[PDB]
């Protein structure tokens, strides 16, 4: 129950929450430092070679 | 374009309700004994009392010409001649019910943005009213 | 801990009025409201700035200094 | 109604006046 | 610090109801001062 | 109790009805006494319901 | 002149009280917001602490020093700090002040803002002076020193607006009121029995005719005749507050015009 | 609300409701279909009163028929003054074979 | 720590302009201008003065988020009238009225001698 | 995270502060309040899990809860109060504000609706502007008590082709209720249109409430003189009835109800009298409160508070109960040492007659503290026990 | 948090020119929501705000002891004596447009306490970090960059 | 450490309460082809479910993200998920779905023949 | 303003929380449950100092 | 307090009189030269008595002396006072507000609140931020939070004068509007004036102390506080 059936994970973030009437219903406001920390591995295609090169 | 309905009504009673800006008036036609009117009036722009004669006019449009809202409303330019110029109080709203009170008595329901108006009477003059948007034109 | 320089809401400079407020209190025998009205604090934001301020600075100066020259 | 203020300096001066 | 120096502690295995405020607690412990945790009513402040 | 009974006109009328409430569960011989409806007798304890009536 | 009209009711050293007539509501509110947040002003921005044996923290003293109102008459002649060619600060875009206070007295020594010494060359400008308002002659009480305590530090004062930080605000509180008789019905007075009784009349009610209580609601009436009271913090005189606010708003609209003409040729 | 008679007048249908409303009166096969529908409704009422002994009408059910009816009314601008285009045989057959399309189980054997 | 350093309320960032005029496809003769590094102070004033114009059908502004100092202002005018020209006329009118307000204020201040 | 709606998939908007910011309407399924709640984030690292998170766990796809076949999200709090205030019949919006409200709707088609009042001044009603947020083809009809096609109370609802005909928009309309606007829109238009509706209504109502203002104050909990006297008379006559029952029971003339002792029957009668007294006093206070009363507006909006909150703040807190009965004799034959022995008067056993506005007597304060302590203990044990049951 | 159990976080921060303001130019330091009041039935928050307003105007600190004979009506009379509305409402003006707010706003000083739950001590994120020695799972605690 | 009166429920925490109360075939067999139900007698729904559509979108977007040949015309779209939804829109996803019955048997449904109504 | 009332142990300010206990040398009578064969129990927690 | 029969006035009366109170204030003001009159002076004269919960079982206590003691038109704003209609009191409460603890004595008008809110505030006041001791500059405590500008509350209790709360406060008097301003304060959020934050509203210091120690694990297994170099570390 502590290490197998549920466990601690990476690529997670935790902070306090605030209301935002100007955000959409399905939209979340992520802090910039959290966004600078959490990453998503994106596979290089011709469709995103320029964008990924610019990000690099 | 033309006046779909027009009559002279005698305001029997003005009910303020719990609204301090809107009063629901009770009116009966003078010419026709079986036509009467209930209508909500924004009174700071058009103050009415009991026993007031009102020229109630329902038209499908305000321009003086015939009909050709699917067009965006715009502020009236200077010199624009409309049917509203001859009336002291103009509403705009939609029909939402045509229920028959009797064999001859048809009642028409109009909602001007939430200001409700029930007009009933015989159908030989109310037959002009259908399911469209109508302008309610009032002068005192 | 020491009197704030400016009122929190409006920003009127009240940090120069603290010692004059003390003078209006302790030897002129005025009540606090007349003392604030004397200093021109007519908005109650400035009035709660001077009235509610507690001066811990004298309680801190009672300690012997850590570096004495 | 009663005065809703903690004003204890003024009865301090008053009690010193009786003293 | 003042609140911490006047705390009590009730070590809870019996069948009584030691968590609810009792009538005899009048004027001896605070009627409304207790943690919201599992020590609610057990930790009382004089 | 006020049960809803189909009226002979077709409607459902709120017919009042004398209902006996009991504390302490016995069912096997309580359902066998005359003057009652043993087809409508209900018990708070579903365990005795399972033992006496059945699993369904 | 045709346009907005100004009639000052009360002019003081740090308070103008004027009636602003024949003007739209949005222009009055925008002018109010501009004198609240948009006027450039000199204020202490960076503090170089050399000796601090006080009982207060270093950045505590720095934050107190930032809020000291500095004289800002010739603030237009100064240049913006990032807009200058210099490395960190110079006399063209900054004013350097110093503060050397010692506890030589047995009693507690008060460090006032009048103890600030300007060490830069002003080139004849009228900026950098700490503002003295009280009759005592001192300034804002910066800190206190007992015997043997020393405070030596260097302040670099740059210019900025209150949007960047409220220490650059010369605004204090700006009173602002239109239609004291509620003739436009922009408010519905909460009441228990009589809204004319629980609500005290404002002092500006004397400058307008009370409603006739039988006349109809003038729906064509619009908001004008604004009652404004501007309070100067002390950095600039209050007339200069209003004038520089009009300057800043006019320059913002002119910058919009300039950007529009600049993209227009493209 | 439910019984329609094409051979009598106590439960007759007004000919103004539909264009095939005058000459439909006095038909036999359509009356047979209507009697079958009314018998089905009576059996349905008996079954429902057997199931819900409290006579509770409101129950959680999948498809909101009323909203679909109102959407069709407002989509096609039902003026309720023009006689309806529907023949009653088409209505009966449509209601009957709609139930065949309501497929929860796609098995092709008896018990399924 | 995540707070932006607060000159970004009124400093034009690198590689971006003061204005961004984008035509509006929803209505004929309508554009949306994104003002960058301003807020309600300019937006309300421009909106009201554009509403004072007679050949302007629509005029509205909105600050979509208080975090970012920007607002989108939408103008729809009558046919044959450029919304850019309406914006220029509104800005010119504001300049003229602010100048008149200025001159009135200094003259009527110089009338005051109790300062 | 007791249920599946309490952890869902959102879309990132990078913001320059230190908080997870999120819509107000989504806080109800999370059971989240901004009093310092932490709330976790998880980022999928693969296209498969990203796709199934977007297509299975997304916020709009789970608007309607399978828990109780009704929407779990709705218009709440300030937006609910402002949408009630906006759709009143008194509310008319001028052109300058109307254009800003129209531009605040992102999917506004760019046509200005014709005003409800053309002359002598172009005025749009609040229902007229709110109907712009409602997409076309939506038909909702609801009749309350006393609701006809003419609505003197403006209760119920009627929406035709996404246009509000009458009725104030309330918790029964845009709240998390079955058959409301949210349920109808997400069943006829889809989840994306319902999420856009959430955003549009929130934006336009929040803007109008910003330029309208809404407050509450100490004066909103104050009943006037005659109503306060009427409340005092109700409490006094209930005390008279309780005293008469006490005198009957002390002469043993009080019969015992079936299966229940003289003590329990007497206590049942006393508690029944005190509860109906508190309800009657609260009803008197609620009838007193004007439509401009802020707490009254919030109660009829359903955004916060209830009838009993008005009753306790303004008329009478009521009888304090511990474990279902009145305040027991913790001392010998008395509740407090400030009462004599064998006192069964309502003030002696935990009936608080004063309102929160007038403040509590110290005996009433201690009794209410006992009741609140019971509530806190019940909450603390119930949370752990129900988590146990759920796992 | 206030002194009445009305805790919460800062939603957003506005500058002075955006906040509402009285006819005297006083802006709030802090705006709470009306919805915190009726569900919690926190009347003493409102009474403390009223008494604090009267105290700031008069200069005498307010007596807020529980079981005194201090009524809201006396505080209302004292507030009305200072030229303000007796129930503490004020005519506010919108910060953005300068228009009067249609509903008057309850206004006044209220003693608030800063709590120690700063977001900077609680914000936490981890993409990849150290492992536990035993289970080879992410470690515990934001101080160790945990999972 | 820390001393917080702010009652934060430490979660997944019911074993305090566990310790409080601790006392109280013939059609298909093996791996034959009989598990593969023929297309003529498939008894599952022709409607592709929400989980089926989610996994097809995930698999197709994963393949497209690794240079699988896109079988629809791109409209300048670069995101693999929207390309996958475009492929699903005109049934150009070359996948079939193996719906396993509880007995171990299965049916094969192509994405082309599955009705996408949701 | 420091009031004392605590111990300094290894430089840590330690406070002894008052442990609350039932009194000794007092007779208390309790009613046990029905399945127990004993109806009432009189108990004293006899204590000497 | 002690209630005696007091046959001089013909009814029960507190043994404390105005003379004893005057002696008490004389001693208290001389502390700020007469005969010393302390709490023990009242204790030794039979004026006050120590009562525990057993002795509370056999006594009758009055709320207030001026209300319940003398033998018995009313203000409609006041709360309803019951006089209990009985005059056989043995004791009187010193003050009813003294039934509260330290934390609950900070709450202004706690009798006007729902009791769980008072409990929440009592728990929350320990998490308040402010000056905890005047010698915080010389204490190397592990964590220390000190407000910049603490202010005594405008609405203050008589009880907190004895808690020295007016000398070491834990908050500020903030001008508070109760408004649905922009939808950013909904449901336990606030909108705080950023200009006020710039001017020092609720700004506070935070001290953290790091303790490190060098120890000898044996003869040569020890460590030294030194600046390491990349060549040899
Ligand atoms: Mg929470
Ligand atoms: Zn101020
Ligand atoms: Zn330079």
């Amino acid at each position: 129950r502590g290490n197998l059936m549920g466990k601690r994970v990476d690529f997670s973030a935790r902070t306090v929450i605030s209301g935002d009437p100007n955000l959409e219903l399905d939209q979340v406001g992520v802090p910039k430092s959290i966004a600078k920390t959490l990453t998503y591995p994106e596979v290089v295609t011709p469709y995103n070679i320029d964008r990924l090169t610019q990000l690099v | 374009s033309n006046t779909l309905f027009d009559d002279i009504f005698q305001v029997s009673e003005v009910d303020p309700g719990r609204y301090n800006k809107v009063c629901r008036i009770e009116a009966a036609s003078t010419t026709q004994d079986q036509c009467k009117l209930t209508l909500d009036i924004n009174v700071e722009l058009f103050p009415v009392a009991a026993q007031d004669s009102l020229t109630v006019t329902i038209a499908s449009s305000l321009n003086l010409e015939d009909t050709p809202a699917t067009r965006s409303w715009r502020p009236p330019q200077a010199g624009d001649r409309s049917l509203a110029d001859d009336y002291d109080y103009v509403m705009y709203g939609t029909a939402y019910k045509f229920e028959e009170v009797s064999k001859d008595l048809i009642a028409v329901y109009y909602s001007f943005g939430g200001l409700l108006m029930r007009l009933e009477g015989n159908y030989r003059n109310l037959n002009n009213l259908k399911q469209e948007n109508a302008y309610l034109l009032i002068r005192r | 801990m020491i009197v704030p320089v400016r009122c929190f809401s409006c920003g009127k400079v009240v940090g120069d009025k603290w010692e004059s407020y003390l003078n209006l209190l302790q030897e002129d025998e005025l009540d606090e409201g007349t003392a604030l009205s004397r200093l021109g604090l007519k908005r109650y934001c400035c009035r709660r700035m001077i009235l509610t301020h507690v001066d811990l600075i004298e309680k801190f100066l009672r300690y012997n200094p850590l570096e004495k020259r | 109604n009663a005065s809703p203020f903690i004003k204890r300096d003024r009865m301090r001066r008053n009690f010193l006046r009786m003293r | 610090t003042l609140s911490h120096l006047r705390r009590t502690n009730t070590p809870i295995g019996k069948l009584a109801k030691p968590r609810q405020l009792h009538n005899t607690h009048w004027g001896l412990v605070c009627p409304a001062e207790t943690p919201e945790g599992q020590a609610c009513g057990l930790v009382k402040n004089l | 109790y006020d049960r809803k009974v189909p009226s002979p006109t077709g409607e459902y009328v709120k017919e009042p009805e004398w209902v006996l409430e009991t504390d302490g569960v016995n069912l096997s011989e309580v359902m066998t006494v005359p003057g009652i409806d043993p087809t409508r007798i209900y018990t708070n304890s579903f365990i005795d319901i399972m033992e006496v009536l059945g699993i369904e | 002149s045709e346009g907005p009209q100004v009639k000052i009711r009360e002019a003081s050293k740090d308070n103008v009280d004027f009636i602003l007539s024949n003007v739209d509501l949005a222009m009055a509110n925008s002018l109010r917001r501009v004198m609240i947040a948009e006027i450039p002003t000199l204020a202490i921005d960076s503090v170089e602490v050399e000796t601090n044996t006080t009982v207060l923290a270093d950045e505590f003293i720095a934050h107190r020093l930032g809020l000291i109102p500095l004289q800002s008459m010739d603030i237009e002649q100064l240049e913006y700090s990032r807009d200058c060619f210099c490395e960190d600060h110079c006399d063209k875009c900054s004013v350097v002040l110093t503060l050397q206070a010692f506890g030589e007295s047995e009693s507690t020594t008060n460090v006032y803002s009048k103890d600030l010494v300007i060490v830069s060359n002003l080139m004849g400008r009228n900026i950098g002076h700490p503002i003295i308002q009280d009759k005592e002659g001192n300034g804002v009480l910066i800190c206190k020193l007992r015997k043997g305590q020393e405070l030596k530090l260097t302040c670099v004062a740059k210019k900025g607006i209150a949007k960047e930080h409220a220490k650059w605000g010369p605004a204090a509180a700006i009173e602002f009121e239109y239609d004291p008789w509620n003739k436009l019905k922009h408010t519905d007075y909460w009441y228990e029995q009589d809204s004319a009784k629980e609500w005290p009349q404002s002092k500006n009610c004397e400058y307008e005719d009370p409603p006739n209580e039988g006349d109809p609601f003038d729906y064509k009436a619009q908001a004008d005749t604004f009652y404004m009271n501007v309070e100067s913090v002390g950095s600039i005189p209050v007339d200069q507050v209003v004038v520089r606010g009009i300057d800043t708003l006019q320059k913002k609209v002119a910058s919009i015009l300039l950007a529009l003409t600049q993209m227009d040729q493209d | 609300r439910y019984r329609v008679d094409l051979l009598n007048t106590d439960h007759t249908l007004d000919p103004s409701l539909l264009e095939s409303g005058s000459e439909i009166l006095g038909d036999l096969k359509l009356q047979v279909l209507l009697d079958e529908e009314y018998k089905q409704l009576v059996k349905d009422r008996k079954f429902l009163r057997e199931v819900f002994v409290d006579g509770e009408a409101n129950w959680p059910l999948p498809v909101n028929i009323r909203r679909i009816i109102q959407n069709a009314q407002q989509t096609f601008h039902i003026d309720h003054t023009k006689p309806s285009d529907l023949t009653i045989k088409d209505i009966v057959l449509g209601v009957k074979d709609l139930q065949e399309n309501l497929l929860v189980l796609r098995g092709k054997n008896e018990i399924i | 720590m995540n707070a932006p350093d607060r000159f970004e309320l009124f400093l034009l960032g690198e590689g971006e302009s003061k204005l961004k005029i984008d035509p509006d496809t929803k209505a004929p003769n309508a554009v949306v201008i994104t003002f960058e590094k301003e807020d309600h102070t300019l937006g309300n004033l421009i909106r009201a003065e554009l509403l004072n114009d007679r050949k302007v059908l629509f005029a509205a502004y909105k600050v979509e988020h208080p975090f970012f100092a920007r607002f989108k202002l939408r103008i729809q005018t009558t046919e044959g009238y450029d919304p850019k020209d309406a914006l220029k006329n509104a800005c010119n009118s504001i300049i003229n009225k602010l100048g008149a307000l200025k001159t009135n204020f200094e003259t009527e201040w110089n009338l005051q001698t109790l300062a | 995270s007791l249920h599946k709606m309490s952890m869902m998939a959102h879309r990132v908007k990078v913001i320059p502060y230190s908080t997870f910011r999120l819509n107000l309407s989504v806080t109800s399924p999370y059971n989240a309040d901004f009093d310092g709640d932490e709330m976790n984030l998880h980022v999928p690292q693969s296209e498969e899990t990203r796709a199934e998170l977007s297509q299975l766990c997304a916020v709009p796809l789970q608007i309607v809860s399978p828990q109780s076949n009704k929407p779990c999200m709705g218009i709440v709090q300030d937006t609910l109060c402002g949408i009630r205030k906006l759709t009143l019949r008194d509310t008319f919006i001028e052109l300058d504000q109307v254009l800003n409200m129209l531009y605040w709707v992102p999917d506004w088609d760019g046509v200005i609706p014709t005003p409800a009042i053309i002359k002598p001044k172009p005025l749009w009603s609040g229902k007229q502007i709110l109907s712009v947020a409602i997409p076309n083809g939506i038909h909702l009809q609801r009749f309350d008590e006393g609701t006809t096609l003419l609505s003197p109370k403006d209760n119920g609802m009627l929406i035709i082709d996404g246009q509000i005909i009458f009725g104030v928009v309330e918790k029964k309309t845009v709240g998390s209720s079955n058959g409301g606007l949210i349920h109808v829109v997400t069943r006829e238009k889809g989840p994306q249109v319902c999420a856009k509706l959430f955003g549009n209504i929130q934006k336009v109502v929040n803007f109008w409430l910003l330029h309208n203002g809404f407050s509450t104050g100490i004066g909103d909990t104050i009943a006037d003189g005659p109503t306060m006297r009427e409340i005092t008379e109700t409490i006094a006559e209930a005390k008279k009835k309780v005293l008469d029952v006490t005198k009957e029971a002390q002469a043993n003339l009080l019969t015992a109800k079936h299966g229940m002792t003289l003590r329990e029957s007497f206590e049942d009668n006393v508690v029944r009298f005190l509860n109906e007294a508190r309800d009657k006093a609260g009803r008197l206070a609620e009838v007193n409160l004007k439509d401009l009363n802020n707490v009254k507006q919030m109660v009829m909006a359903g955004s916060k508070g209830s009838f009993i909150n008005i009753a306790q703040m303004s008329a009478c807190v009521g009888q304090q109960s511990v474990e279902g009965k009145r305040i027991a004799f913790g001392f010998v034959d008395r509740t407090l040492p400030h009462f004599s022995k064998d006192d069964y008067s309502p003030e002696s056993k935990g009936f608080v007659e004063n309102s929160y506005l007038r403040g509590l007597t110290p005996q009433e304060f201690f009794f209410h503290a006992m009741g609140g302590r019971e509530g806190l203990i019940d909450t603390a044990v119930k949370t752990a026990e129900t988590g146990y049951i759920q796992r | 948090a206030s002194r009445h159990g009305q805790k919460g976080t800062i939603g957003i921060t506005y500058r002075r020119e955006d906040m509402p303001f009285t006819a005297e130019g006083i802006v709030p330091d802090l705006i709470i929501n009306p919805h915190a009041i009726p569900s919690r039935m926190t009347v003493a928050h409102l009474i403390e705000c009223l008494l604090s307003k009267v105290a700031a105007l008069s200069g005498n600190e307010g007596d807020a002891s529980p079981f005194t004979d201090i009524t809201v009506e006396g505080i209302s009379k004292l507030l009305r004596e200072h030229g303000y509305q007796s129930r503490g409402f004020e005519v506010m003006y919108n910060g953005h447009t300068g228009k009067k707010l249609m509903a008057q706003i309850f206004f006044g000083p209220t003693y608030y306490q800063r709590l120690r739950h700063m977001v900077d001590d609680k914000i936490h994120a981890r993409a990849r970090g150290p492992m536990q020695v035993l289970t080879r799972q992410p470690v515990e605690g934001r101080s160790r960059d945990g999972g | 450490n820390e001393n917080f009166e702010d009652f934060d429920v430490e979660h997944f925490s019911d074993e305090e309460t566990y310790e409080e109360k601790p006392q109280f075939e013939q059609i298909r067999r093996k791996t034959l082809k009989e598990k593969a139900i023929p297309k003529d007698q498939r008894a599952t729904t022709p409607y592709m479910t929400k989980y089926e559509r989610a996994r097809i979108l995930g698999t197709r977007a994963l393949q497209i993200s690794m240079n699988a040949p896109v079988f629809v015309d791109l409209e300048g779209e670069t995101d693999p998920l929207r390309i996958a939804m475009k492929e699903l829109a005109e049934k150009k996803i070359p996948l079939v779905i193996r719906r396993y019955l509880p007995d171990g048997s299965f049916e094969d449904w192509s994405v082309e023949e599955l009705i996408v109504d949701l | 303003f420091d009031m004392g009332g605590y111990f300094i142990i290894n430089g840590s300010e330690k406070v002894l929380i008052a442990q609350e206990r039932s009194a000794g040398n007092i007779v208390q009578v309790f009613k046990k449950a029905a399945p127990s064969p004993i109806s009432h129990v009189a108990e004293i927690r006899s204590a000497l100092e | 307090f002690i209630v005696e029969d007091d046959e001089s006035l013909g009814h029960k009366e507190l043994k404390v009189r105005k003379g004893h109170i005057a002696k008490l204030m004389a001693t208290e003001y001389q502390d700020i030269d007469v005969e010393e009159y302390t709490w023990s002076s009242l204790l030794n004269e039979g004026l006050v008595e120590y009562i525990d919960a057993e002795e509370e079982e056999s006594i009758l206590i009055a709320m207030q002396p001026e209300d319940l003691e003398p033998a018995e038109d009313v203000d409609p704003a006041k709360r309803i006072r019951v006089s209990h209609h009985a005059t056989t009191f043995t004791h009187c409460e010193i003050h009813p507000s003294m039934i509260l603890g330290v934390a609950a004595s900070i709450i202004p008008f706690p009798d006007h609140n729902q009791s769980p809110r008072n409990t929440y505030q009592s728990a929350m006041g320990k998490q308040a931020m402010g000056v905890f001791l005047t010698n915080y500059n010389v204490r190397m405590d592990t964590m220390a939070n000190i407000l910049y500008y603490p202010q005594k509350p405008l609405g203050t209790t008589r009880a907190m004068e004895y808690l020295k709360f007016r000398e070491l406060p834990a908050g500020q008097n903030a001008i508070v509007a109760i408004a649905c301003y922009s939808g950013y304060n909904q449901e336990d959020s606030m909108i705080m004036n950023q200009s006020s934050i710039d001017r020092g509203l609720f700004r506070s210091l935070f001290f953290r102390s790091y303790m490190d120690q060098e120890k000898k694990y044996g003869m040569s297994i020890t460590e030294t506080f030194e600046k390491p170099q990349r060549t040899n570390t």
